């Protein structure tokens, strides 16, 4: 009975956030796109520097 | 230097995980759900009880 | 007892998507100043361009 209760209550938020895969796909795409940006811009940085 | 995709990258595996245990396990919990308080009497506890 | 079902099968995702508001909104200001760098270059482009 408790087992069955818990797993009801996190299957839902399972549910809930099952959805969030693929706004996470293209969130987690542009975020490493712009981290590639950063590193680029950090290693023109160092690059200019000296 | 926010290195959050790490953290995205950690939210794409639970929310995957997710969505393949709701593909697992879906029927069996929609099955459950209806139904779920006989789980709290069993047979000879419902004598005892 | 229906509504009450509905209820707390609400519960469950009233509460996690409650918890996402903070780190929504650092991405709403982001985005936000992406938008305003967007109007910026815009401006910028169509005053040049004329």
């Amino acid at each position: 009975w408790q087992s069955a209760r818990e797993l009801l209550r996190d299957w839902p938020s399972q549910r809930h956030l099952a959805d969030r895969v693929q706004p996470l796909r293209m969130r987690l795409s542009e975020l490493e796109q712009r981290l590639n940006n950063q590193q680029n811009a950090e290693r023109l940085l160092s690059e200019f520097c000296k | 230097l926010i290195d959050r995709v790490e953290e995205v990258r950690e939210e794409m595996d639970e929310a995957q995980e997710a969505a393949r245990f709701l593909q697992q396990h879906g029927s069996a919990l929609t099955k459950l759900e209806p139904m779920v308080a006989v789980l709290q009497s069993d047979p000879q506890q419902h004598e005892q009880l």
